[PDB]
C-alpha cells in the first residue's frame, strides 16, 4: 500500500509525444539542464552549444572537474542523431539519490532532428547496457557508473504519465508528467500486483511477446513474429512500434473493432488527428490490447492491457478549438517491437536489472474511464516460449 | 514524436 521513495516522486515532466525528463546537474559549480530519460539507448549526452531550441546547454569551460576524454562520439537513433566530444564529470540528481558520481558525458556539438522546439529537455540519459553504448562497451553507461560508484541499488522503475489531453509547453513546465525511482519501487505508484518478464539480453532492454491479443481476439500469428528481431521497452519512442506483419494484422483487427466509425487512412498512418466534439470521444468502439509477456516460471506467462486513452495520443487541433483530438500511437517497425511511452503510460515499469528481469503492474496514474482499466494479469499457461525469440 | 540506439 505505502510509497517508500518519496523525494524521487513525481521527479519527472514531459508528455510521450516529446519525451519524459528528469532535472540533474553537471560540473562544479553544478549546471543544471533537463534530461531525457531514455531506455532504448547507453549514451549520457547534453547539449554543449547553442541550439535555436536549447535554453540552455553543458559548458565544459565552467566546470572545474570537467575531464576531456580526448575522443569524438556518434549516435544515430531510429529518428534524430547527434555528434559529440567526450569527456567525464562530477553529476548529480537534485531529485534523486543523494550521491554525486563522475560519469561519462558526451557534449553535444552537432545534431540533426534529435532535440525538440519548445520540449524543455536538453540532453539524453540512455539507461540500456554497454553493448549498445557508442562508441563501443568500453564507455560505462551512467547508471553503470551510478551503481559501481555508490550503495544505490542496481535497480530503477519508471512511472510515465501522460494527462489523457493536450499540455503546452507551459503546461508541461508546470505539471507532474511521473516519476524515476532510482534504486527502488515505490509502491505507492501502482495497484495490484507487479508480473516480471526476464530480460532475454542485456543490451536493449529486451523482452519476449509471446502472445497479442485485440479485444480479447488473438492475432494468431507465430510468436517468432512479435519479436522479429527483437522486442524492447523504450521510455524515448512514444510509439508502440510493431514489426511490419504484426501491424499491418493489428491495424485490420483494431479497424475492425472499431468500424462503427470510419477514418482516413491518413488517420491508421499515424499522421493525421481526429477529432470529437468536446467530451464525446467514443472510448467504448476501440478495442483494448492486449500483450502477454514470457513469465519467469517455466511455461508461464501474464498479460498487459492497454486501452485507447493509452493508444490514442492527445494532440492539440489545428486551431486550438474545444475538440478533443488524437493521433493513432502505433506504428510501424523495421527493428522489431517498441514498446513505447504510450504503453509505458499505462503501467509502472520496473527495470530490475540485478535479477535481469522487468516488473509491470498497472499504473496509478495511467488514463482511463468508468468502464475500462488498464490490466496486469496472471499466470497463463503458456508452451515453448523461447521459440518466439528471435535468434 | 521521439524515436530515441541505431536498430
Amino acid at each position: 500500500r505505502r510509497g517508500s521513495f518519496v523525494e524521487m516522486v513525481d521527479n519527472l515532466r514531459g508528455k510521450s509525444g516529446q519525451g519524459y525528463y528528469v532535472e540533474m546537474t553537471v560540473g562544479s559549480p553544478p549546471q543544471t539542464l533537463n534530461i531525457l530519460v531514455d531506455t532504448g539507448s547507453s549514451n549520457f549526452a547534453v547539449g554543449a552549444a547553442p541550439h535555436p531550441f536549447l535554453h540552455r546547454y553543458y559548458q565544459r569551460q565552467l566546470s572545474s572537474t570537467y575531464r576531456d576524454l580526448r575522443k569524438g562520439v556518434y549516435v544515430p537513433y531510429t529518428q534524430g542523431k547527434w555528434e559529440g566530444e567526450l569527456g567525464t564529470d562530477l553529476v548529480s540528481i537534485p531529485h534523486g539519490p543523494n550521491v554525486t558520481v563522475r560519469a561519462n558525458i558526451a557534449a553535444i556539438t552537432e545534431s540533426d532532428k534529435f532535440f525538440i522546439n519548445g520540449s524543455n529537455w536538453e540532453g539524453i540519459l540512455g539507461l540500456a547496457y554497454a553493448e549498445i553504448a557508442r562508441p563501443d562497451d568500453s564507455l560505462e553507461p551512467f547508471f553503470d557508473s551510478l551503481v559501481k560508484q555508490t550503495h544505490v541499488p542496481n535497480l530503477f522503475s519508471l512511472q510515465l504519465c501522460g494527462a489523457g489531453f493536450p499540455l503546452n509547453q507551459s503546461e508541461v513546465l508546470a505539471s507532474v508528467g511521473g516519476s524515476m525511482i532510482i534504486g527502488g519501487i515505490d509502491h505507492s505508484l501502482y495497484t495490484g500486483s507487479l508480473w516480471y518478464t526476464p530480460i532475454r539480453r542485456e543490451w536493449y532492454y529486451e523482452v519476449i511477446i509471446v502472445r497479442v491479443e485485440i479485444n480479447g481476439q488473438d492475432l494468431k500469428m507465430d510468436c517468432k513474429e512479435y519479436n522479429y528481431d527483437k522486442s524492447i521497452v523504450d521510455s524515448g519512442t512514444t510509439n508502440l512500434r510493431l514489426p511490419k506483419k504484426v501491424f499491418e494484422a493489428a491495424v485490420k483487427s483494431i479497424k475492425a473493432a472499431s468500424s462503427t466509425e470510419k477514418f482516413p487512412d491518413g488517420f491508421w498512418l499515424g499522421e493525421q488527428l481526429v477529432c470529437w466534439q468536446a467530451g464525446t470521444t467514443p472510448w467504448n468502439i476501440f478495442p483494448v490490447i492486449s500483450l502477454y509477456l514470457m513469465g519467469e516460471v517455466t511455461n508461464q506467462s501474464f498479460r498487459i492491457t492497454i486501452l485507447p486513452q493509452q493508444y490514442l495520443r492527445p494532440v492539440e487541433d489545428v486551431a486550438t478549438s474545444q475538440d478533443d483530438c488524437y493521433k493513432f500511437a502505433i506504428s510501424q517497425s523495421s527493428t522489431g517491437t517498441v514498446m513505447g511511452a504510450v504503453i509505458m503510460e499505462g503501467f509502472y515499469v520496473v527495470f530490475d536489472r540485478a535479477r535481469k528481469r522487468i516488473g509491470f503492474a498497472v499504473s496509478a496514474c495511467h488514463v482511463h474511464d468508468e468502464f475500462r482499466t488498464a490490466a496486469v494479469e496472471g499466470p497463463f499457461v503458456t508452451l515453448d516460449m523461447e521459440d518466439c525469440g528471435y535468434n | 514524436e521521439v524515436n530515441x540506439a541505431e536498430f
